[PDB]
């Protein structure tokens, strides 16, 4: 019966680090083969760059 | 030799001026831009541009 400043709220902190080391979570991608020796637009785990 | 050094110096400071935030939240251009919505990435572009 309480008001709604009094209601439980469950609350979730997804603290991530978006750092240097091997990331080991990430996004559902196709993931897809490499070229090389010509240049291309990489998103190279996340280091989007060309 | 000191020209050519002096010379040297100007242009070896002006690539490493590259690396600093400037206040922004990263240096690298492309992930500042990967990890932000426009209206919010935008401030942050502006201060690293000037």
């Amino acid at each position: 019966t309480n008001g709604v400043g009094y209601q439980p709220y469950r609350v979730v902190v997804l603290s991530f680090e978006l750092l240097h080391a091997p990331a080991t979570v990430c996004g559902p991608k196709k993931s897809t083969n490499l070229v090389k020796n010509k240049c291309v637009n990489f998103n190279f785990n996340g280091l989007t760059g060309t | 030799q000191d020209v050519v050094n002096q010379n040297a110096q100007a242009l070896n400071t002006l690539v490493k001026q590259l690396s600093s935030n400037f206040g922004a939240i990263s240096s690298v251009l492309n992930d500042i831009l990967s990890r932000l919505d426009p209206p919010e990435a935008e401030v942050q572009i502006d201060r690293l541009i000037t």
